[PDB]
């Protein structure tokens, strides 16, 4: 039986391995609660040049 | 044609952020030895002195 153990280190330290768990499909031009790489806020999204 | 640091402005872009997490107090510079330590040449064995 092939066995793999994955020890996760949770310290007050940088996070080099994170979860791409789900990239929610883009829903623009409707003001929504957004969380982009940890920044949390409320507002609408639009394309910018 | 500038021996010393040239006069001007060039911003330094970020390259890499590393979670080593140790204490650092001293540092050293590593060089490349093109000549031979066993037999040192009279001159020009290195790189233009």
């Amino acid at each position: 039986y092939r066995v793999v153990v994955l020890s996760f280190e949770l310290l007050h330290a940088p996070a080099t391995v994170c979860g791409p768990k789900k990239s929610t499909n883009l829903v623009k031009n409707k003001c929504v609660n957004f969380n982009f790489n940890g920044l949390t806020g409320t507002g609408v999204l639009t394309e910018s040049n | 044609l500038v021996r010393d640091l040239p006069q001007g402005f060039s911003a330094l872009e970020p390259l890499v952020d590393l979670p080593i997490g140790i204490n650092i107090t001293r540092f050293q510079t590593l060089l490349a030895l093109h000549r031979s330590y066993l037999t040192p040449g009279d001159s020009s064995s290195g790189w233009t002195a």
